[PDB]
């Protein structure tokens, strides 16, 4: 099965032929993502776990949209 | 047996293909609009649109686009009937004596074969070197276009990708170069080609872009500072010129389906698109200057211009 | 001077003059055929007006009237204004909807106008429009009533507003052209078919129209209703309604009594004095019946994908008999009785075609075998058929048909005399020599009848659009379409230019 | 040692194969929304309705757009009816093998186990004139497009075919009496070619000599129902499942043996080679489809080439009906009879089918074959 198909390096899932070409788009894609969305995500688990006192020192190295 | 009379009362309205370009004179723009049957010239003031002469022929007019060949000052008109009998219109005037010259012609078709599906769909190299036509589903009708053509040879190379959405071509790189939207069995995806005139066959391909979005419609080539093509979907827009990509997915286009495009900016700059429901868009290309030489893209923007009728 | 030309206007002297309008130095000739000789698509063709008989002209000056002109004739004095002049004019009444028929009412001044909007459903609300067309600025609204399709479970759930059409009757004004009321049809009900005649001895005059309930996702539909309105003080009443187990295509009146066409079945109705509708006969022998002309007691039925059908009615049996059926497969698109013998019938392939009845019924295999007589490409798509002429009346050749398109090119059919048409036919071939048409297209091979299976060149009818061109054409290259030709006038004389020009003016003169 | 620009890589890798049908040049990502492909909604489709298909034809070219073609199939190949039934009263019990049509469809031309094949007209009922032709019996049977020839194959009759004349004068015009099965050509139709066993031989009408015999036996698939079949272009020739040039006298390519029977007939779109059910190429030879329901079955066209049928040669012989697309062999309809089928032949303008159908159960003792018509398109 991996001969006639996109030969994955020998590992064992989602046997089914339709569902090997599948996984030859969704592994080899170029995922890419702004930096933005992630330093948001930073801040709002810092001021959560009990440590926040660094959420106003964010404002210096980039915006701070949200309080 | 049964005589009858067959007249035209109203002649036909709606039209079908708009083409600019310089058919007329060297330095004056013109709009040549053909309907059903009539090839309207038009020529354009600073006031708005003025008549020349109005041209009927003996069969529908589907395809058409203006070329300007090296050798020829003004330019030339193909136009393919729905009759498969093709013509190369030429302009002459002298004085008050306003004619049509059909420099070459002759009916290319075949003897088998389904005809289509979506129409016939033909669009002309931009180095004038040959003449596209998809006319058989499974032949690509190639012209080769000569001063030796008084009347029209035809190639058929074969397209092993039967079920062609859309062809269009690439700009200067040396060589004449292709773009599809194929249907594959599994996917579909957007193939490239490299046809070789002096030997009837495909070459090997620049781009591969083995899986794109799945409602491709249309294909917009933007021209030879920054070369590439724009693959407009359903719902988003890519970029592609080979080594980078860009992509975006506005909430504009959202309700209606992409239909109609052209060629603003003579470097390609901006694009105008229409819809389904009367709306009318414009594509604007962020150029971005990297190098003393290198000219790339940056940004995609859509912007919502407002409401005409169905273009 | 260049040479004369006899143009006749009437049987009184006539009048020339000149004036203006508004600008553009206006022409009218005041004679008794009045028209204006300015221009014509920016070409010396006569256009006429709105006015009977016109003698003088006055250059006045009123208050309510910029630059207008009054008329010194045999009658009143009219001060008025002329528009911008060409053939035909054409007034623009929107609606912003996509129209499906037009019918007549003789006795209410009011047209009709089956319509279809998008709309899109909205999740709390039932659904929603788009943007303000003329359907919800009307001056009347109602909606159908007796929801006779809730046994059906059908109407499931959709998730989104996907683009649903909404259809409603538009009742038009007959000057102003406003509209008068609007009637929106139940959920996902099409308007189909829609006359407007009278049934019975009933002498109302009705609107009918015949629905289909239809849903994607699905095939050929077995449901619908056959709805009958009025327009009592101006108001639209439904009055009686027959569910029908099928999609309703075509209807025309046959005789005061309903034939309709049913999903390959042609079914005659009959009006009652109890406001009802009884199945007089039916016809089962149908791929799928899409189109229904009656002239007299002849029913000529348009297949879907067969061919002409020509259905007798016998009144004394009451029902339906096949006289004759053409067997060769052509797509129909539209068909039209001309005179009883001759049916014309249209194509998906561009095409045209007459089917003559047979005459040698010498067995009984072949009189029911019509025989296709005559092939035309008539290079457009065809949508309708009508009777009635655009020229005025002024009690040659017979009759007139006009067509619908989908291009707005309209034309006309009509019939010509058998010694007329060797008179014509050999003048198509001198003219396809001398033309050069664009393209080098030879007008034999465009004109021939070409589907995907028959490359039959055309026969039987005449293209007059040739022929009306020949104005066109300048005397030295006149006189050589000349040669030695015919001329009728059971006599026989050589053709002259001065006389094939004025056969081709007897054939202008109704277009 | 990762980073959150392995994790948060990863966390939209995953979430991005519930695509149904996914991207490759991905537009730029949302974390706080869900992450979906756009799926394939189509809008310039003809609607499966077919009264939408009637109102936007309207306004729209010729069927409704774009998949407008089929529709109209789906609805119109998916219904028969009977129209007659045509029975051999002379022995009180009906003994045909073989049926086709006419050159103008008026006369029916079916073939007895006697020898003798038997007119009769479609709208009447009435034998017009039986022919004393051949001895064993008959098995193909096929006139041309011009109304001037005709071609009966006998069983094992020592001349094994007969060119016959349908002008004025009833006579073998030429005479074969090697080749177990011929046809006409296509396009031209000066050429009947002939085979028995495995050996094609290419013979005229004017002169009746072997034009081009072609075989070899270093290529041969070596079937057991060869049918030498021309390509609608009349260029190509199936010997054996091998396109055959006629312009050089060399053979081609050969095709894989998968079932024993079947050698191969040509699809009248002039682009494939349809083996038993492998639908091949004609300039890269490569496999388009493989349909489970082709297994072991003749093909019947219709004359346009725009429908397909089929009739099982299982023994039973038929158990129903097979109507295939021509274009991209999605299946229509099995309207089922409950006899079984011998012989089933259609118009060249479409609208009957000449079928040839066993009466009683399957008995050698007792065959009893009926002639009747159905009329295409009608419930």
């Amino acid at each position: 099965i991996e001969r006639v198909s996109g030969k994955p390096l020998l590992i064992g899932t989602d046997v089914s032929l339709a569902r090997l070409q599948k996984a030859d788009v969704v592994a080899q894609s170029r995922i890419s993502f702004p930096e933005k969305e992630l330093l948001l995500l930073i801040r709002n688990h810092l001021i959560s776990k009990g440590l926040g006192e660094t959420a106003t020192v964010l404002t210096k190295e980039a915006d701070l949209p949200m309080t | 047996m049964s005589y009858n009379y067959v007249v035209t009362a109203q002649k036909p309205t709606a039209v079908n293909g708009c083409v600019t370009g310089h058919f007329t004179s060297a330095e004056d723009l013109n709009l040549l609009i053909a309907k059903n049957t009539r090839l309207e010239i038009y020529v354009v003031t600073a006031e708005g649109l003025r008549p020349v002469k109005e041209v009927g022929m003996y069969g529908k007019i589907a395809v058409m686009e203006l070329f300007r060949p090296k050798g020829e000052s003004k330019d030339l008109l193909f136009i393919l009937t729905a009759k498969y009998n093709a013509c190369i219109l030429e302009y002459k005037q002298s004085g008050e004596s306003i004619d049509i010259i059909t420099r070459a012609h002759g009916n290319v078709q075949d003897r088998i074969g389904r005809p289509s599906e979506t129409g016939i769909i033909g669009i002309i190299d931009p180095e004038c070197r040959m003449i596209g036509l998809r006319l058989y589903d499974g032949l690509f009708k190639v012209i080769p276009l000569d001063r030796d053509n008084k009347e029209l040879k035809a190639f058929n190379i074969r397209l092993e990708e039967l079920h062609v959405i859309d062809v269009k071509f690439l700009y200067g790189c040396q060589a004449p170069t292709i773009c599809f939207v194929y249907q594959d069995p599994q996917g579909r995806h957007v193939k490239t080609y490299e046809v070789s005139l002096r030997e009837k066959e495909f070459n090997k391909g620049p781009w591969k872009q083995e899986n794109v979005e799945a409602e491709a419609s249309m294909v917009i080539a933007v021209p030879e500072p920054f070369g590439g093509a724009i693959i407009i979907g359903q719902e988003s827009i890519t970029y592609h010129n080979g080594d980078k990509y860009l992509a975006i997915a506005p909430p504009i286009i959202k309700q209606s389906t992409i239909v109609c495009h052209n060629r603003v900016d003579p470097n390609g700059s901006r694009y105008l698109l229409g819809d389904m429901e009367g709306r009318l868009f414009m594509l604007l290309l962020e150029k971005e200057e990297q190098m003393d030489g290198t000219v790339t893209l940056k940004d995609l923007r859509v912007e919502l211009l407002g409401e005409t009728s169905i273009a | 001077l260049s040479d004369r030309k006899k143009v006749t206007l009437g049987t009184q002297p006539t009048v020339l003059r000149t004036f203006r309008s508004l600008s553009t130095t206006n022409v009218f000739a005041c004679s008794d055929r009045p028209t204006v000789i300015y221009s014509s698509n920016h070409k010396l063709v006569f256009s006429n007006v709105n006015l009977k008989e016109v003698n003088y002209m006055c250059p006045l000056n009123s208050d309510g009237y910029p630059d207008s002109l009054a008329l010194a004739n045999n009658s009143t004095l009219t001060i008025g204004t002329i528009d911008e002049i060409q053939k035909l004019h054409i007034r623009t009444v929107p609606l912003y909807e996509s129209p499906r028929k037009i019918c007549y009412q003789e006795v209410s001044q009011c047209f009709g106008v089956l319509s279809s909007r998008i709309e899109v459903q909205d999740t709390s609300g039932g659904t929603t429009a788009l943007r303000p067309s003329a359907s919800t600025q009307a001056l009347s609204s109602s909606v159908s009533s007796s929801k006779l399709f809730s046994s059906s479970t059908a109407p499931h759930e959709t998730s989104f507003g996907e683009e649903v059409e909404v259809h409603n009757l538009l009742i038009i004004d007959q000057h102003t052209f406003e509209v008068l009321h609007a009637h929106q049809f139940l959920q996902n009900e099409y308007a189909l078919s829609l006359v407007s005649c009278k049934l019975g001895k009933d002498p109302n005059t009705y609107f009918i129209v015949g629905t289909a309930m239809v849903y994607p996702e699905e095939a050929e539909p077995k449901q619908g209703r056959i709805v009958v309105f009025q327009y009592s003080d101006g108001k639209l009443q439904t009055v009686a309604e027959k569910e029908v187990k099928g999609a309703v295509y075509s209807m025309v009146e046959f005789n005061g009594k309903l034939l309709a066409s049913i999903n390959s079945t042609v079914r005659l109705y009959e009006w009652t004095t109890e406001k009802e509708l009884r199945t007089e006969c039916n016809h089962y022998n149908n791929i799928m019946a899409l189109y229904l002309k009656t002239k007299g007691d002849f029913i000529l039925v348009g297949d879907l994908m067969r061919s002409v059908l020509l259905l007798a009615y016998k009144p004394m049996e009451g029902n339906f008999e096949e006289i004759a059926r053409d067997f060769n497969p052509n797509w129909m698109s539209a068909v039209e009785i001309l005179d009883d013998d001759n049916f014309l019938g249209a194509e998906n392939a561009f095409n045209l075609f007459v089917c003559q009845k047979d005459s040698a019924a010498t067995t009984d295999e072949e009189r029911q075998h019509l025989q296709e007589v005559g092939l035309f490409h008539l290079g457009e798509f065809v949508n309708v058929f009508c009777h009635g002429s655009l020229v005025m009346q002024n009690l040659p050749t017979q009759g007139s048909v006009l067509f619908g398109t989908v291009n707005g090119m309209i034309g006309l059919v009509t019939s010509l005399s058998e010694s007329w048409y060797n008179l014509l036919l050999d003048m198509q071939n001198r003219l396809n020599k001398v033309i050069k048409s664009v393209g080098k297209i030879e007008h034999s091979f465009w004109r021939s009848f070409h589907t995907e299976r028959k490359t039959e060149p055309a026969t039987g009818f005449i293209d007059g659009d040739l022929i009306e061109s020949f104005l066109d054409i300048s005397r030295p290259k006149m006189q050589e379409v000349v040669a030695n030709l015919q001329y009728d006038d059971g006599m026989k004389r050589e053709a002259t230019a001065d006389d094939l020009i004025k056969v081709v003016e007897e054939l202008t003169r109704i277009h | 040692p990762p980073t959150l620009d392995s994790i948060i890589t990863e966390y939209l890798r995953e979430q991005h194969a519930r695509c149904k049908n996914p991207v490759a040049t991905c537009p730029p990502f949302s974390l706080f929304t869900p992450h979906q492909c756009p799926e394939p909604k189509q809008r310039r489709q003809a609607p499966i309705n077919f009264t939408s298909r009637l109102n936007r034809r309207a306004s729209f070219p010729k069927y409704g757009g774009v998949d407008g073609g089929c529709f109209d199939r789906h609805l119109i190949f998916s219904r028969f009816r009977p129209i007659s039934v045509f029975r051999e009263a002379n022995e009180d019990e009906s003994g045909f093998t073989c049926c086709a049509f006419s050159a103008r469809e008026r006369f029916l031309m079916l073939g007895t186990c006697t020898g003798q094949l038997k007119l009769y007209n479609v709208f009447s009922g009435q034998e017009e004139a039986s022919y004393n032709c051949h001895n064993s019996a008959i098995t193909h049977l096929e006139p041309s497009r011009d109304g001037s020839l005709l071609l009966t194959s006998a069983t094992w009759s020592q001349p094994l075919s007969a060119l016959w004349g349908m002008k004025s004068v009833f006579d073998m015009k030429h005479s074969f009496t090697e080749d177990h099965y011929v046809e006409f050509s296509k396009h031209s139709q000066d050429r009947v070619i002939g085979t028995k066993g495995d050996i094609a031989h290419i013979y005229d009408i004017q002169t009746g000599n072997k034009l081009l015999t072609l075989f070899n036996p270093d290529l041969a698939n070596n079937y057991k129902r060869n049918c030498a079949t021309f390509n609608p272009t009349d260029d190509l020739v199936l010997n054996d499942g091998v396109l055959w040039d006629v312009r050089s006298a060399q053979a081609i390519h050969k095709f894989d043996k998968f079932n024993m029977n079947i050698s191969g007939v040509f699809h009248p779109n002039g682009l494939e080679v349809i083996i038993n059910t492998e639908i091949w190429d004609l300039r890269t030879f490569h496999l388009l489809h493989t349909v489970p329901a082709l297994d072991q079955c003749r093909v019947v066209f219709n004359h346009t080439g725009t429908v397909m049928y089929g009739a099982m040669l299982q023994s039973p012989f038929g158990s129903s009906f097979r109507t295939f697309n021509a274009t991209d062999y999605k299946p229509i309809a099995t309207i089922d009879v409950k006899r079984n089928i011998f012989d089933l032949c259609t118009d060249t303008k479409d609208c009957y089918l000449a079928v040839i159908e066993n009466q009683g159960s399957m008995d050698a003792l007792n065959m009893d074959t009926v002639c009747r018509l159905y009329e295409v398109g009608r419930q």
